[PDB]
């Protein structure tokens, strides 16, 4: 499972995130920079792998499209 | 050789706002400011944006 | 002027997508299965012979440029 992979991952950035920052006049800036691309591109991947997680459709598929690809999976 | 000194007052007069503000995060923080700039102390939502 | 300078940065993305078309069909992808009218693999490298020859053509209006 990927869930409990990405789960720290994108939680290094974000908690050892701050850990490791140089100490210059843009601190207060570049951890904002850090921690909210570690929630908003973390909890987009989230909200994705959830939705396909325990589905209810199938693809339609064309004709041409329904022997195809068992030469190439 | 005579002095210029500065004299700190305390009147009510509205305080102007400022930012500090690189090259890299001026285009954020006059993107916000071109609705409204914000009053004096502020959270300023231009880190976040 | 500009129309001498607009034509690099069009051939530069022109050489650059095009020869990847190339690539993505000559590895005979999945996805492209629309442009299609063992053997189906050779019409797709057929298509990368056509995209690459035209990738090559985007190099001459460069040094025209």
């Amino acid at each position: 499972l990927p869930v409990v992979i990405f789960t720290t991952f994108w939680g290094l950035i974000g908690i050892a995130g701050p850990w490791f920052v140089p100490k210059g006049p843009n601190r207060g800036v570049i951890i904002t920079m850090l921690v909210a691309t570690a929630v908003c591109c973390y909890l987009f991947w989230l909200i994705a792998i959830l939705a396909q997680l325990n589905p209810l459709f199938g693809p339609q598929l064309k004709n041409e499209t329904i022997w195809y690809v068992r030469f190439l999976w | 050789t005579v002095p210029s000194i500065l004299n700190r007052m305390q009147t009510n007069q509205t305080p102007p706002t400022y930012n500090k503000t690189n090259k890299f995060t001026y285009g954020f923080q006059n993107i916000v400011d071109a609705y409204g700039i914000g009053t004096y102390r502020e959270i300023n939502p231009a880190p976040y944006t | 002027p500009k129309l001498a300078a607009c034509g690099i940065v069009l051939s530069a993305w022109g050489v650059i997508m095009l020869i990847m078309l190339g690539i993505f069909f000559n590895v005979h992808s999945a996805v492209l299965i629309e442009d299609v009218p063992q053997n189906i693999y050779n019409l797709y490298e057929q298509v990368s012979y056509n995209c690459f020859i035209a990738a090559s053509l985007y190099l001459l209006l460069g040094g025209f440029s």
